[PDB]
RNA sequence: UGUAACGGGGCUAAACCAUGCACCGAAGCUGCGGCAGCGACGCUUAUGCGUUGUUGGGUAGGGGAGCGUUCUGUAAGCCUGCGAAGGUGUGCUGUGAGGCAUGCUGGAGGUAUCAGAAGUGCGAAUGCUGACAUAAGUAACGAUAAAGCGGGUGAAAAGCCC
RNA sequence: CCCGGCGAGGGGAGUGAAAAAGAACCUGAAACCGUGUACGUACAAGCAGUGGGAGCACGCUUAGGCGUGUGACUGCGUACC
């Protein structure tokens, strides 16, 4: 039971406070 | 030489989980749980062993206020009579005489009042 | 028709004819003990101590066991701080049962 | 949005016991053929109120 | 172990542990941190310290009178029912048999019985005078011993 | 008499066949049946028919008179899960368990 | 011997009345919590209620020393957004006078299902009759 | 955000200044019982002490002494089908890791003492594998082209056939 | 042989030293999920324990307690790494 996840996430716009 | 502690290992946490008996939720019946439940239940009883000896004795100095008082004396000024009568007897008879013999409590107080007029 | 005395350190208030569990002592099981030292004895009549440990009051005492008392398990823990202690102690006791008690 | 502790067994119990069915405990006997059925409905052999309405 | 080199998964972005390979010693069916190798585990002992230990035991088997000396000991012919019943007199079942010249005739007798063995004075050992009950040294035996141990 | 009767493997999960258990504990045989018979759930025709094998086994292997015969124990324990995968979106994939149970039920005439 | 403790079954309680007519509040109050505690008998116990019942006659009638008589402000809150409410002296005893020598025991004794126990033994009154004569109530002078 | 600058009640002394005598108050000190380390002496001389003084919070770390597990010799010896290992309770026992006896299941192996060698002890490493919980009987049941009725078969029919 | 849908599954009978050895089969631990019994719990606030402790239910000698389980109430107490 390894079950790779092959999904990448979209880029929010970083804290940069 | 390869060595299996399938049999040490289930013997270690039943030890603990019987020492953890009576807990409440996962304390009783999870291993890391209990593990910790079981350490501070030490702690507490190496405290409270130390605790129950003050606590005692505020009990016993309530009690014979408030004998003492009803015979008419602060328990500060019945303990000094006692020193100065030079009477040894502790706290815990001191209570125990005031709930059940109130007669010898009340020639304490008296023996207590002679001494420090 | 009771008693106070000081045997271990810490004062015992014994009725007639009853067994009272105290200190270690260094006496046989099946041999007789002496109690002189009588903080206070209570009858129908009051008797205190002007001085202590009244004049003449005695307490006769046998010895029936020489136990050891239950098991206490001592934990000491400090807190994130990679150390842990376990200890074991029983406490000696001996029982004695109050034979007579004099005036 | 989700769960920061599991909730225990107890608290699972608590929320179920509204959960239990209840009984209909309330079968009424037909007046002619005396066979038990659900009130204000037909008999399963086809009866309602003692006179036969499904013939079949 | 059998396998292959490639990473599990990626460094970053998985959920889970890092990983390097199927391999690592943390992980099933495949490891052991320290594999054990073929090594050889006999140690050096001195001359004289491994003459001392044998003259030490042997003096020693002399004290609990659990060494026995006589004469020729043998067997007419090669059955070990003879041998049995030699030995049966003399009340003895746990025997090393020790001498001078090693003899077929007595090898086969006591070859098939266990409690009794048969051997010379230069294949002598420490073990076997220790491990045995009884020690029987034929006269010839005894010789060549303190020739060799000196 | 003890006159068990279990139904092992059954698909309905064990949650859901517990409701219908309580419903009949300790109840007369007599009144069970028909209280099994007018629930709407698929579990009643599960116990339905388990509590109708216990009265057969007591009349046949045991004792007549079932009339006087009542439910005194009826548990459901569960059984074996079979796994099962399901696609979801992305690319993911999540485990169905196809959850079993057995359900028995002890009745007896005292 | 395992030191004496009182069985709650076993409790005798006694009934008196307190005449709270110029007596200074706080004064009053104190006594009021250590007869409702029981610490005045010597089977005190702290895990178990053998106080005594006290009612309270006068509550209208108690006084206060200084200018505590206008000062002194109640505050309680409402669990609401601003809901925050202040009653002076006056005030409280023209609304409700036992409310006052009641707030005052309850500050002076314990938290917890013990405290709240041997609060309802307290039986304020703002008038100088009370409906608990088949108690027995003898006056107690304090 | 709510009294919110005595911890609270409350206090005109239950505040402050000066003096005095009492009491409470710690795991500190003393009393009683027990254990261990270190230095002395009277004497045992590989060990107890009629004794004596003192010490015993502890991380990094250094030193000392032990428990238990698998395997080798002792051991073709010993225990064991009137019951081994393992499992599960109970009762004793040691300052400890542990040990001993036994009820029920189990069904044929286990191993004293003294030495020898370690794949020798797990709670954590977003550890690895399997099993099982949680959220939860919740979301969802995959195009909003749409179903209704009669009869048949069947244990059972909204979905099958007509 | 019986319940069931000429099912699944089960209860009897029989085989066997043993069927909680029935092929989902030696031993059968833990997490997890249940039924029964005793006690507690619907006016009481927090690392869920610890010290004290009434009541109740079971057994023991004695007729008082001792043990086992539960535990109202109460002092202290903010997990581990």
């Amino acid at each position: 039971n390894n079950r790779p996840v092959y999904i990448p996430r979209p880029r929010p716009p970083h804290p940069r406070l | 030489a390869r060595v299996k502690r399938g049999v040490i290992a289930r013997a270690r946490h039943k030890k603990i989980l019987k020492q953890a008996k009576g807990y409440y939720g996962a304390r009783s019946r999870v291993y890391r749980v209990a593990f910790q439940a079981v350490i501070k239940a030490g702690q507490y009883a190496y405290r409270d062993r130390r605790q129950r000896k003050r606590q005692f004795r505020q009990l016993w100095i309530a009690r014979i206020n408030a004998a003492a008082r009803q015979n008419g004396i602060s328990y500060s000024k019945f303990i000094n009579g006692l020193k100065k009568a030079s009477v040894e007897i502790d706290r815990k008879i001191l209570a125990d005489i005031a709930v059940f013999d109130k007669v010898a409590f009340t020639a304490l107080v008296e023996k207590a009042k002679a001494a420090l007029a | 028709m009771y008693a106070v005395f000081q045997s271990g350190g810490k004062q015992h208030r014994v009725s007639e004819g009853q067994t009272v569990r105290l200190e270690k002592l260094d006496i046989a099981t099946g041999e007789t003990v002496e109690f002189a030292e009588v903080l206070m004895i209570a009858n129908g009549e009051e008797v205190k101590i002007g001085v202590p440990f009244v004049d003449g009051g005695v307490i006769k005492a046998e010895v029936v066991a020489h136990g050891r008392g239950e098991k206490v398990k001592i934990v000491k823990f400090r807190r994130r701080k990679h150390y842990r202690k376990q200890q074991g102690h029983r406490q000696w006791f001996t029982d004695v049962k109050i034979t007579g008690i004099s005036a | 949005a989700v769960q920061q502790n599991k909730p225990t067994r107890s608290k699972r119990g608590m929320r179920r016991s509204h959960d239990a069915l209840t009984a209909v405990t309330s079968l009424s006997v037909d007046k002619t053929s005396g066979e038990k059925h659900l009130r204000h409905h037909i008999t399963a052999d086809g009866y309602y109120r003692g006179r036969k309405v499904i013939a079949k | 172990v059998t396998g292959s080199g490639k990473k599990p998964w990626r460094q970053k972005g998985t959920g889970r542990a890092r990983s390097g390979s199927i391999k690592s010693p943390i992980w099933r069916s495949g490891g052991v941190t320290f594999a054990a190798r073929p090594q050889d585990h006999s140690q050096k002992v001195n001359k004289k310290m491994y003459r001392g230990a044998l003259k030490s035991i042997l003096s020693e088997l002399v004290r609990q009178d659990r060494l026995i000396v006589v004469e020729k000991f043998s067997v007419e012919a090669p059955k070990t029912k003879l041998l049995a019943q030699k030995l049966k007199d003399m009340a003895l079942e746990d025997v090393l048999i020790i001498t001078g010249e090693l003899d077929e005739n007595l090898f086969l007798a006591a070859r098939n019985l266990h409690k009794v063995d048969v051997r010379d004075a230069t294949g002598i050992d420490p073990v076997s005078l220790i491990a045995f009950d009884k020690v029987v040294m034929t006269a010839d035996a005894v010789k060549q011993v303190e020739e060799m141990l000196a | 008499m003890e006159t068990i009767a279990k139904h092992r493997h059954a698909r309905s999960s064990a949650q859901k066949v517990r409701l219908v258990a309580d419903l009949i504990r300790g109840k007369k045989v007599s009144q069970a049946l028909d209280i099994l018979t007018y629930t709407n759930k698929k579990a009643a025709v599960l116990v339905k028919k388990v509590l109708e094998s216990a009265i057969a086994n007591a009349e046949h292997n045991d004792g007549a008179d079932i009339d006087d015969l009542k439910v005194t124990k009826i548990f459901v324990d569960e059984g074996p899960s079979m796994k099962r995968i399901m696609p979801r979106a992305k690319g993911r994939a999540d485990r169905i368990l196809k959850r079993t149970s057995h359900i028995t039920v002890v009745v007896s005439d005292r | 011997m395992k030191t004496f403790t009182a069985k709650p079954e076993t409790v005798k309680r006694d009934w008196y009345v307190v005449d709270a007519t110029g007596k200074t509040l706080g004064r009053l109050a104190t006594e009021l919590a250590r007869r409702l505690r029981g610490k005045h008998k010597a089977e005190y116990t702290p895990h178990v209620d053998t106080g005594d019942y006290i009612i309270v006659l006068n509550a209208d009638k108690v006084a206060v020393t200084g200018n505590k008589r206008t000062d002194k402000v109640y505050y309680h809150h409402t669990g609401h957004i601003g809901g925050i409410k202040q009653a002076t002296f006056e005030e409280m005893i023209a609304r409700r006078p036992e409310r006052v020598i009641e707030i005052a025991v309850k500050g002076m004794l314990p938290k917890g299902p013990l405290g709240r126990a041997m609060f309802r033994k307290l039986k304020v009154y703002a008038g100088n009759e009370h409906n608990h004569a088949a108690q027995q109530p003898q006056v107690l002078d304090i």
